[PDB]
């Protein structure tokens, strides 16, 4: 009951709406509580404003009041017509409660329940930080508070300063020993037990391991002393200084009356507030030492001032040390808490902006991309950098200079986010007309003529050109110093716009095109729709397929269209010069913010390329109707099991209307299906058709690598759904679709008849082998095995012979293409067939981690993998086409010229400014909101420690937020935490369910006053890692989108959580390794404190950039002391956040090595001589080394020389590669003619008896020659551990 | 009556764990025995003369060869210490060897095996009986000589000697703030004491002399003067190696022919694991070096001799590893590449010379004399130079910007520096090379930055961050005569590195013997930058 008067002091617009803010110190608003009314004016005296306090905050000069509920008047309403007072002198005033009442229905037309609640989640994340802020810390109660029971140090947990004497001799434990000695024991101990536990945990358990490290102490360790450095302009005479900071001091016995539990008083602490300002002349030369408040001379600041630079500026740097004595009773009065440094210029000067930008520390060496990485970034401007502390500048009208520069201890920054651009008022209007036109619909450009095609097409390659044209008025006016990246900016982009209307062209000219184009628009439109139909269904809702079938769904975005425009012309001819020609041969790159869809935009690239090679015919004397088409490559083993499911959909698509076009009559696409197969290791697919009949017969007392069907949704029965042909000497495996009725076109009752009935899919190793898929996805660690397997050089095409009843044949399988009449079948008898095409495409996905061991192994097999997929035409040889996708790039040239040879294209080009390229719009913070980071850094506390307190600190503000505001706080009720190893999550994971609980209950049950935190309630705890077993991982996915569920109680005032009998219950704490491979958008997750810096940046920017998608984000790292990378980061934390790309650490690829010929060097040259040839492909090829085969090792030899010399660029390195193929090759040529033995690779067969193997395996002796890897990376076998369990007696006792 | 547990990578058998050292596994912990009860006819031969005449010499005549780890029950054995646990549930702390724990297993899945206190019923005793898990407890008694033991709970519980049988508990401080206290509650005495006063000042007033016990041999001494400390489980300072390393060079001291060999005129390169390149020499550092050299096959073999407890070691306080004189000693040996760094001998000669150099070097050597006083050894032998501190330093800050510039793991890198000019035939360089088989620039990754395009770059960027440390004034005011430091001017957030890849322990290093600091200016190596 308060009516106060506005002066509009607050700056950020959020913060004004929702708050007032009174001048003055706060121990003269005493009278003013929480749960009160307070009526706002303006000066004039209008009544404005109607609301409810939730809490209050103070400062040295002024206050600031947070709102609950709030009504704002829309009318102008007097106060002459109120019978109440106007406030006394600016001041608050109190209001009689009657009068209030009754004139808040006759004047203001409300009542009490009336009052509408505050809506915004921006204020509620706001309010959600402040309290972690205040509770960590401090001061918490205000300047002037009072803290009970407990000793000042161990209530904070950072920002705090030891005095000189304690840091010299260090610590050896948390709590010293001298300082606990209470008369009574410790009263308030309680068992140590995982008391009323019930975890609710579901335990899984698999085996996994990962690596290790280690560190010094963090126990050890108290710094007493910080500061900064800051370079200031010259002409300048003097500045101004101010420091504050914080003391505490102890309450005797009979100044207060707060009890303990037993009677007898408690101890009492008070704070009172230090500091002022001095005025410091600049000469050159130390600083002398200099105390700002009288009362404690015994702490200083000082420094060094350094002469003039060669630019006209100067180097200071500053400090502020704690040089106090430790006294023997009360021994925490010598330390200082909440500690800030300001500098800024003198009262008297006439222009404020003085601080200028840091030297640029240049070493005499540039590096272009690295230049052209400063003129982008030319608006982010690094001012000073701290000493054990973070730092913060404040910048003028002018960009390049500031006017103040501070310390922070606990550092913030808001991230602006990327969009597309088309949606708002504001941007090119091009782009307005696409979208409301409908220009971009999949539906409508399938339909079109020709010409109206073009008309459509030509808007965006316009508009393109014509913001080039505008690009290029800033040569020199808007980009000084930088004229030669100012046109090497616009040279790519003209590049850019030339191949755009050079596809367009090739369009035009062509039908074989047209139809390849309207079919990829067809089916991707398809698949788009009928996947959020599938996933509806699996979760068990009611939907049916015409909802999903509007305009938002099937729609295009700009830079899609333009990468399927940039890809036509070198797929739709194999004579188009990046094909036939070994420079000059541009592999596309295409990186991008992350999500964005990447994927969905090379999908289409793969459509194209499969419809268009069946209309082409048999070119140069090869087969074209059938064979590999398209091959997709990743590192990890989880993420190819997540694209697989992706991948199921549009195959499906394409075989439903390559299924409707042939019943027309139309047979341009051929007879053969479309089906799509795995490739990964065995311990996640059988085989062969013997292990796929085992499993199902174990399963009845995995080849099941699908939960539900792609194409409806139904669930699939691993028991019923399953056929297994008979194998005499090899099966064909069927999997069905789960529907009962028979409408799914993928059931029992339908597609019996066709040539591969059920679901299109392979995942037994030998039926890929004999019935080559169109498409393949795999994993890099598998190609190590074609040095072993003689019978995968069928997937690339390389075949003679065929069995009607069996499938293609390789020299030494069991088949042999003849046959007896038996079941009724009739005899056959084998044919000889023409080659078939090598493949088209190649697709790498996550580029950025192919660097390094794993990088330069990849590169060294590469060399087999581009000359398998080569032919002939016209006298010309064809080489297939190369696609890569990135997150970061950087120094992405030699890269790409090291692992695959070629030049590169990256797309979309840079642009002269980081916001406003032509594809990407970087928008504002005053329209669009951002996600905001923070850190934490404290030293002496443990790992554990650290963890636990800000975990219970963020679980118990989440719920007092909760309590009054409803469900708007549901975002940031469940809390991520994101790790980077095994062994510490597995660490966090035992004090997760025990100690969280317990000291989240218990947050309101001392004496100790706590503001913000209230009372929770912990049961469930969930874990996402690669030891969760793959059948419950879309269960836990599919968990993680239920909300928390509200109900208002009138007796409580609040609201209140109430779970029904047989209801799933919301997780609290998830927890989350490298593998955070969310589905979907999921919408809910809103939190994510990160623990520990990752070794990368690209990994830092992938899994932070999860969480805050739909709602405003909050991520927190927790920094230690004790890591020389955190500590680096701490000091650098607000630049580091707003110039990412220019951080990211160095790689290299480097092949043709000593070290790396010793390993893939004999691989190489086997996989080489082996899938090319007849002779040597069989198991017993090995002894076929006569004097008249060495015209393929000639050949051999001569590529792997060729491609080292290439790409090494040094004659040496090809010298070297002569020589070690030349000795391997003549130890090869020695153990030929040993005779009296059987020659082979390995050991296998029945004549083992007599078989000398060649070859080896990474096994008990060093390596050699012969020793051939079975992956692209292998660690050592370990050592096993025994244990001995017996019981031994101790007779042997202590004494003093 | 054996049973599998876990495996860790053969790499750690010589630096981390080994014959002596606890092990912090998932479920429960260890302590690796002694290699007189190993299996000798499972472990395959190192063929290296060389380094077997250099601890044929330390351990007597008797040594017979280097032997590999041994590699279905094969394995390293192992003994559960501490032999007391603690209980989830019931918080109840008791011996294993009472007979009231019981231990389950999965012979498939070993690293689920735990202990279970059988048939827990609650801390009151009011609850279904079932089975609980039993976790170790994490606290020790160590001894300067050599001897590890368990905790006094019971002396230490009681005040001293006492003739009480009851049990104990643990208690904690029941508040949402307080997390390190502890408590222990007699049942039937009721004494109450808590864990702080173990540690400081009032530990020597508290705790009981040695015993004498060395767990890996299954003996006890007879007594033990020395005074005891107590040590977390897990924690750094519990156990140290002793190792003997050499580098596999073509064909007494083991860096002699070391430093002969890798500075001659041709450095040979016929041997197979030997190849040497001589690219370069960077722009702005041609009056200070000579020559740098890139190895692109490297070998370096290693052995194990002993251990110690509390103290790093400087040979009384150096514990054995077998009953008797031992026959075999463990091995490893490593295939890398390295980068050596030659230094101009002139400009050396000039620099030592100097003032402020020499004012230094009486400092170092009152610090050293000051920390050999208070260990009873002879004060006038073994000191190093002061040529050893500069390139120790140096050394030590390219490590550390090499793992911060390339995202490399910091175990990975290991240093060796050449500085002895006691012979006539004097010294100075400076090695790195790489420490595991699997480690960050493995394959060719090291030798790139050899190339004098980057170099350059990493030298100017190391010397140029350790201008102002992080903790500064009081870092380079610090001063080791006053209290017998081995260091001055080096705290950790500048110069030290892990245990793995330092060669002595972070003694004799200094950091404004190479650029201009706070507090002195003229003992700079590297002028102008
Ligand atoms: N044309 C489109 N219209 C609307 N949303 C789309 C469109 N294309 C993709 N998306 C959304 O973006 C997501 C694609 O992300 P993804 O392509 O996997 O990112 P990236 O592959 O770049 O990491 C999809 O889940 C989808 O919801």
């Amino acid at each position: 009951a308060w009516i106060a008067i506005d002066h509009n002091f607050s700056r950020a617009q959020v913060l004004t709406y929702y708050t007032l803010q009174l001048k003055g110190e706060h121990s003269l608003h005493q009278a003013i509580s929480d749960n009160d009314w307070i009526l706002v004016l303006d000066t004039t005296g209008n009544i404005t404003r109607v609301g409810r306090i939730l809490r209050i905050r103070s400062d040295l000069e002024t206050t600031t009041i947070f709102f609950d509920r709030m009504l704002q008047v829309k009318s102008v309403v007097s106060i002459g017509i109120t019978p109440f007072k106007f406030p006394p002198n600016d001041r608050a005033g109190r209001i009689q409660w009657t009068d209030f009442i009754e004139t808040l229905p006759k004047e203001l037309h409300i009542t009490i329940a009336d009052i509408p609640k505050i809506e915004d989640q921006t204020y509620i994340r706001e309010l959600l930080q402040l309290a972690v802020m205040d509770d960590l810390l401090g001061p918490a109660g205000g300047p002037n508070e009072l803290i009970v029971d407990m000793g000042v140090r161990d209530r904070y947990l950072v920002g705090k300063l030891a005095p000189r004497e304690a840091a010299e001799r260090g610590q050896e434990f948390p709590i010293d020993a001298e300082d606990i000695e209470d008369e009574e024991p410790d009263l308030i101990v309680k068992a140590k037990t995982a008391k009323v536990n019930s975890p609710s945990v579901l335990g899984s358990g698999e085996t996994d391991t990962a690596e290790e490290i280690d560190a010094a102490s963090n126990q050890s360790l108290v710094p007493s002393s910080l500061g900064m450095t800051f370079c200031v302009d010259g002409d300048v005479d003097r500045v101004e200084i101010e420091a504050r900071w914080g003391r505490y001091e102890r309450v005797p016995n009979d100044e207060h009356q707060f009890f303990k539990s037993n009677g007898q008083k408690a101890k009492v602490w008070k704070r009172i507030p230090c500091g002022g300002k001095i005025v410091l002349p600049l000469i050159e030369g130390s600083i002398s030492h200099n105390a700002p408040d009288s009362t404690s001379p015994e702490v200083r600041v000082q420094g060094s001032i350094r002469a003039k630079n060669d630019n006209g500026d100067r180097l200071i740097t500053l400090f502020l040390v704690n040089a106090q004595e430790e006294p023997d009773t009360n021994r925490d009065t010598a330390w200082v808490f909440q500690p800030e440094l300001i500098v800024r210029a003198a009262k008297d000067a006439a222009k404020p902006a003085i601080f200028r930008r840091r030297p640029v520390l240049d070493a005499d060496g540039m590096d272009p991309e690295r230049e052209a990485l400063e003129m982008i970034y030319r608006d982010r401007v690094e001012f000073a950098v701290g000493h054990g502390v973070a730092v913060h500048a404040e910048i003028a009208d002018d960009v390049t200079l500031a006017t103040e520069v501070r310390t922070t201890v606990m550092p913030q920054y808001e991230v602006q986010a990327t969009e597309t651009p088309g949606l708002e008022l504001s941007d090119r209007p091009a782009m307005r007309e696409m979208v409301s036109s409908g220009l971009l619909d999949m539906q409508r450009l399938a339909t079109l003529d020709i010409d109206p095609l073009v008309d459509a097409l030509s808007v965006l390659t316009n508009d393109y050109a014509t913001w080039i044209d505008e690009q290029n008025l800033n040569v020199s006016s808007k980009a000084k110093g930088f004229d030669t990246q100012a046109q090497t900016a616009i040279n790519r982009c003209q590049e850019i716009h030339t191949r755009l209307q050079e596809g367009i062209n090739t369009l035009k000219s062509n039908e074989n095109a047209l139809a390849a184009f309207r079919f990829a628009n067809q089916a991707m439109a398809t698949q788009r729709i009928r996947s959020l139909y599938a996933l509806a269904m699996r979760r068990g809702e009611d939907v049916t397929l015409d909802k999903f079938d509007v305009l938002k769904n099937r729609s295009w975005r700009p830079f899609q269209l333009a990468f399927l425009l940039l890809s036509i012309p070198s797929l739709a001819d194999p004579c188009h010069p990046d094909r036939v020609k070994p420079i000059e041969a541009y592999a596309d790159l295409l990186w991008f913010p992350t999500g964005g869809g990447k994927t969905e935009a090379y999908l289409g690239v793969a459509a194209f390329t499969m419809a268009i090679r069946r209309m082409q015919g048999n070119l140069g004397g090869y087969d074209s109707s059938r064979g590999l088409t398209v091959i997709m490559r990743y590192t990890l083993r989880l993420l190819t099991l997540q694209q697989f499911q992706r991948a199921t959909a549009l195959i499906c698509a394409m075989e439903v209307l390559r299924r409707e076009a042939l019943n027309k009559g139309d047979k341009s696409l051929g007879t053969e299906p479309f089906t799509i197969g795995l490739w990964v290791g065995n311990k996640v697919t059988p085989g062969t058709t013997e292990d796929s009949h085992n499993a199902i017969e174990k399963t009845r007392n995995s080849p099941v690598q699908l939960t539900s069907c792609p194409w409806c949704g139904t669930e699939i029965v691993p028991g019923q759904d399953v056929e297994v042909k008979k194998d005499k000497a090899g099966g064909r495996t069927f999997v069905y679709c789960g529907d009962k009725k028979g409408r799914c076109e993928f059931s029992k009752g339908k597609s019996s008849t066709q040539p591969h009935p059920g679901i299109p899919v392979l995942v037994v190793d030998e039926e890929i082998y004999h019935r080559p898929p169109t498409m393949m996805i795999a994993t890099v660690d598998k190609f190590a095995m074609m040095a072993w397997r003689g019978q995968v050089r069928t997937l690339f095409g390389r075949v003679e012979k065929e069995c009607e009843r069996h499938g293609l044949l390789w020299p030494g399988a069991n088949c042999t293409g003849n046959h007896q009449a038996f079941k009724g079948q009739p005899s056959a008898k084998v044919k000889a067939i023409p080659p078939i095409r090598p493949p088209d495409l190649i697709i790498q996905d996550e580029f950025h981690l192919i660097s390094g061991p794993l990088g330069t192994m990849v590169g060294l097999y590469e060399t087999a993998v581009d000359e398998l997929c080569s032919w002939t035409l016209n006298g010309k040889t064809v080489k297939p086409k190369i696609i890569a996708s990135t997150a970061t790039v950087r120094k992405a040239k030699e890269q790409v010229n090291n692992v695959f040879m070629r030049q590169v294209s990256v797309f979309p080009p840079h642009g002269l400014d980081v916001e406003d390229n032509f594809f990407s719009v970087q928008r504002h913070i005053k329209d669009k909101f951002g996600r905001r980071y923070l850190g934490v850094c404290s030293p002496g506390s443990s790992r554990p420690a650290m963890l636990i307190r800000v975990y219970t600190a963020f679980l118990t503000a989440a719920q007092e937020l909760f309590d009054h505001f409803g469900e708007p706080a549901d975002p940031y009720m469940t809390m991520v935490g994101y790790f980077n190893s095994l062994r510490e999550l597995g660490g966090m994971k035992r004090l997760a369910e025990d100690d969280v609980q317990t000291r989240s209950y218990r947050v309101q049950m001392s004496m100790v006053e706590r503001p913000a935190l209230a009372q929770r309630s912990v049961n469930n705890i969930r874990e996402l890692t690669s030891r969760v077993s793959s059948q419950d991982i879309p269960k836990y996915l599919d968990n993680l989108e239920v909300k928390f569920k509200a109900e208002f109680d009138s007796s409580a005032g609040k609201y209140v959580t109430k779970w029904q009998e047989g209801d799933t219950r919301a997780i609290d704490v998830v927890l989350a390794t490298n593998m955070l491979s969310v589905g979907v958008d999921v919408n809910r997750l809103g939190l994510m404190a990160v623990n520990g810096q990752p070794k990368g940046t690209a990994e830092y920017i992938q899994a932070t950039s999860r969480v805050g998608r739909s709602f405003p984000g909050l991520v927190c790292t927790v920094l230690t002391w004790a890591r020389p990378r955190d500590l680096s980061h701490y000091e650098t934390f607000e630049h580091y956040h707003a110039t990412f790309y220019k951080h990211v650490e160095a790689q290299s690829v480097t092949p043709f090595s000593p070290r790396a010929m010793d390993r893939g060097l004999t691989g190489s040259l086997l996989s080489l001589m082996r899938l090319k040839n007849n002779e040597f492909s069989p198991n017993e090829g090995a002894g076929k080394l006569d004097m008249s085969n060495q015209s393929e090792l000639a050949h051999a030899i001569e590529v792997l020389a060729t491609r080292a010399g290439n790409v090494a660029e040094d004659n040496a390195r090809k010298l070297l590669a002569e020589n070690e193929l030349k000795e391997r090759a003549d130890e090869w040529a020695k153990e030929a003619s040993k005779g009296g033995r059987i020659l082979g690779y390995e050991k296998r067969g029945p004549d083992k008896d007599k078989t000398v193997a060649l070859i080896k395996s990474p096994g008990l002796q060093a390596w050699d020659n012969w020793t051939v890897p079975m992956s692209m990376r292998e660690v050592e076998s370990g050592v096993r551990l025994i244990m001995d369990t017996k019981f031994i007696k101790d007779d042997h006792d202590w004494k003093p | 009556n054996k049973t599998p547990v876990g495996e860790v990578r053969p790499s750690q058998l010589l630096w981390t764990y080994g014959p002596g050292a606890l092990i912090d596994l998932p479920s429960l912990s260890v302590v690796t025995l002694g290699i007189d009860r190993w299996e000798r006819e499972r472990c395959q031969p190192i063929q290296e003369a060389r380094l077997l005449a250099a601890v044929r010499k330390v351990l007597g005549p008797q040594v017979e060869n280097l032997r590999m780890p041994p590699f279905a029950n094969i394995g390293v054995p192992v003994r559960p210490f501490p032999r007391w646990m603690r209980c989830v549930k019931c918080g109840l702390l008791s011996p294993f060897d009472d007979g009231l724990l019981e231990i389950k297993e999965d012979r498939f899945r070993a690293e689920r095996t735990r202990f279970v206190h059988k048939g827990c019923t609650g801390s009151k005793g009011n609850l279904p009986a079932k089975d609980a898990d039993a976790v170790p407890a994490r606290f020790l008694l160590a001894c300067r000589d050599g001897h590890l033991d368990d905790f006094p709970w019971h002396y230490f519980v009681h005040g001293g000697n006492s003739t009480c049988k009851g049990t104990l508990r643990f208690f904690e401080s029941g508040a949402s703030l307080q997390t390190e206290n502890l408590w222990v509650r007699c049942d039937s005495c009721e004494a109450s004491r808590s864990m702080a006063h173990a540690f400081g000042k009032a530990g020597k007033e508290n705790l009981p002399a040695c015993r004498g016990r060395h767990p890996h041999l299954d003996q006890f001494d007879i007594d033990c003067g020395e005074e005891p400390r107590a040590v977390l489980l897990g924690a750094t300072n519990s156990w140290f190696p002793i190792t003997l390393s050499a580098l596999a060079i073509p064909q007494a001291d083991i860096k002699g022919p070391e430093w002969e060999v890798l500075t001659e005129a041709n450095p040979p390169t016929d041997y197979p694991h030997f190849m040497s390149k001589k690219i370069g020499t960077p722009a702005q550092f041609i009056p200070y070096i000579s020559r740098v050299l890139l190895l692109e096959r490297l070998r370096e073999v290693n052995a194990l001799l002993g251990f110690t407890r509390v103290e790093a070691p400087e040979r009384p306080q150096m514990a054995s590893l077998a009953r008797n004189k031992p026959e075999w000693v463990p091995a490893n040996q490593v295939h890398g590449e390295g980068i050596f760094i030659q230094f101009n001998e002139k400009t050396l000669v000039a620099w030592e010379s100097l003032d402020a150099v020499k004012q230094v070097d009486e400092m170092l050597r009152g610090g050293h004399t000051g920390w050999r006083n208070s260990r009873n050894l002879d004060p006038n032998e073994d000191y190093p130079g002061i040529r050893y501190a500069m390139l120790h330093t140096l050394s030590h800050l390219l490590i550390r910007e090499l793992a911060l510039e390339c995202g490399y793991n910091a175990a990975s890198i290991r240093e060796r520096i050449y500085a002895d000019t006691s012979n006539g035939s004097p010294q100075a360089g400076i090695l790195i090379y790489t420490a595991a088989a699997d480690s960050d620039g493995t394959l060719g990754g090291l030798v790139d930055l050899g190339k004098p395009e980057n170099l350059g770059r990493l030298l100017v960027q190391a010397l140029n961050r350790s201008k102002i440390c992080s903790s500064d004034p009081l870092c380079s005011e610090h001063n080791p005569e006053k209290d017998r430091s081995l260091h001055a001017a080096a705290c950790h957030a500048c110069t030290l590195v892990a245990e793995t890849s330092c060669e002595q322990g972070n003694r004799y290093l200094d950091r404004s013997l190479l650029i201009p600091t706070l507090e002195r200016i003229h003992a700079a190596f590297f002028k102008g930058f």
